[PDB]
């Protein structure tokens, strides 16, 4: 699977092909995004649960 | 039979002189790989391929 990198200010993104993606939520080992950073601007905005 | 009379000098510089490249890499450019693999050729019969 291919997952873009979350970023922290605004971008300007190109387009991608994409063609793989599940058919549930498969994503509980995910613990949290630009853990370092105040704010997730663009990507995945995951938070501790 | 036929001949090329040259353009004027005067008309040749201007148009030279506007001329963007056609070819520009920029990072940004929505890559899309070929519908049909280049790299193999398949005998659509006997599917050979080569």
């Amino acid at each position: 699977f291919c997952i873009p990198i979350p970023q922290v200010y605004p971008c300007i993104t190109a387009r991608r092909v994409h063609y793989a993606f599940t058919s549930e939520n498969n994503n509980d080992s995910l613990f949290s995004t630009n853990a370092a950073s105040i704010d997730t601007a663009f990507g995945e905005n995951a938070a501790v649960s | 039979d036929i001949i090329t009379r040259p353009t004027s000098d005067s008309i040749a510089a201007v148009a030279n002189a506007t001329k963007p490249a056609a070819v520009v890499s920029d990072p940004q450019s929505m890559k899309v790989t070929p519908i049909v693999n280049p790299s193999s050729y398949v005998c659509n019969v006997c599917n050979a391929r080569f």
